[PDB]
């Protein structure tokens, strides 16, 4: 499923059983962030930009991410929950006899 | 003395009130660098 990286990360982190993961462990391919679409040649653009840049300095953006965009599945950890040996997995042993 | 700046230059509130930036060409953040430890090894004789 090919979609935007700000939503697929949230869905994978809020899925029970950890049965959905993202290719590349959070990899993007066309980095373009969000934004507010003000009317062209408006007079509020400069005042809005200085307000957003102020929230980063005070640390008020990380709290919002922690409140809303927090997940529980530890898909970052790569420890596979056990495995079962099959013919393809156990293929070298037979070809040693081959 | 200069008309433009082409270098890694983070954007924040203080610098944006005087000069004008553009859309970032690199998204990143801040992190901490520390020295690694010696992995070492403890296996010399089978009497261990």
């Amino acid at each position: 499923f090919i979609y935007d990286a700000a939503v697929l990360n949230y869905m994978a982190g809020r899925d029970e059983g950890c049965k959905l993961v993202t290719i590349g462990s959070g990899k993007v391919f066309a980095s373009t962030g969000y934004g507010i679409a003000i009317q062209k040649d408006s007079g509020w653009k400069r005042q809005v930009d200085l307000a957003i840049l102020q929230l980063f300095g005070d640390g008020e953006m990380e709290e919002l991410e922690a409140l809303w965009l927090t997940g529980i599945c530890h898909n970052e950890k790569n420890e596979v929950m056990s495995s079962q040996l099959d013919i393809d997995n156990m293929a070298g042993v037979f070809y040693m006899l081959g | 003395q200069a008309d433009m700046i082409v270098a890694p230059l983070t954007i924040n509130n203080e610098r944006a009130q005087y000069i004008e930036f553009s859309k970032p060409f690199k998204y990143q953040g801040l992190t901490i660098l520390v020295k690694k430890e010696i992995p070492r090894s403890t296996l010399d004789s089978f009497m261990q």
